[PDB]
């Protein structure tokens, strides 16, 4: 009984963690895009100076 | 799907286990009848002697 | 033995499940890189032509 | 550092999902077990 209930709530939590992991991956790639553009701007500043 | 077929096979196996336990129950029935017949003969002998 | 068979089947199945999750996450990262690249180069082409 | 934190919570989510996998393995372990309610049902019928 407790174990069927656990599998149900576990399916729910597995879906939830799936969406939050997708959001995490999107955030991580956005952060690395920020890093690459920041370093490109730094390279431009270095080449100009 | 293979897992589901395996589960069906194990359900058939559990049915076979239920059949074997049915045989165990009829063994319990036979031993119950043995004890009842022993107590019945003992009590009827006691009543006749009294 | 059939119990052990379904146990090995489930450990395998979870193995492919986690491997497929990793692969689809990697391909999601790849498609995000592709879409950012295509939008950047499309913007550059629009700036050039227009 | 933020990326390291999100990677750590990714590790936590992977541990959680693998625990769910262990628990469903337990689930079909207990699916394939013998049940001894036949004596109970027969005895209830006898009592009735």
């Amino acid at each position: 009984d407790q174990m069927r209930q656990e599998l149900e709530q576990l399916e729910k939590a597995n879906e939830k963690l799936r969406e939050v992991n997708n959001s995490l991956v999107v955030s991580l790639q956005d952060v690395k895009n920020e890093e690459r553009d920041i370093q490109h701007e730094r390279e431009s500043e270095l080449r100009t100076i | 799907k293979n897992d589901d077929i395996n589960r069906e096979a194990h359900q058939l196996n559990e049915i076979r286990k239920k059949y074997t336990m049915r045989k165990s129950t009829i063994e319990t029935l036979r031993e119950k009848l043995d004890q009842l017949k022993r107590e019945a003969r003992k009590d009827v002998s006691q009543k006749i002697k009294d | 033995e059939d119990i052990d068979i379904k146990r090995k089947e489930i450990i395998n199945k979870e193995g492919e499940i986690r491997d497929l999750i990793s692969e689809i996450d990697a391909k999601a990262n790849a498609i995000n890189h592709e879409m950012r690249s295509i939008q950047r180069q499309a913007e550059s082409k629009t700036k050039s032509l227009t | 550092s933020r990326l390291k934190e999100i990677d750590g919570r990714l590790k936590s989510t992977k541990n959680e999902m693998r625990k769910t996998n262990f628990r469903m393995t337990e689930l079909k372990m207990n699916v394939g077990k013998v049940v001894d309610t036949g004596i109970l049902n027969s005895k209830i019928n006898e009592r009735k």
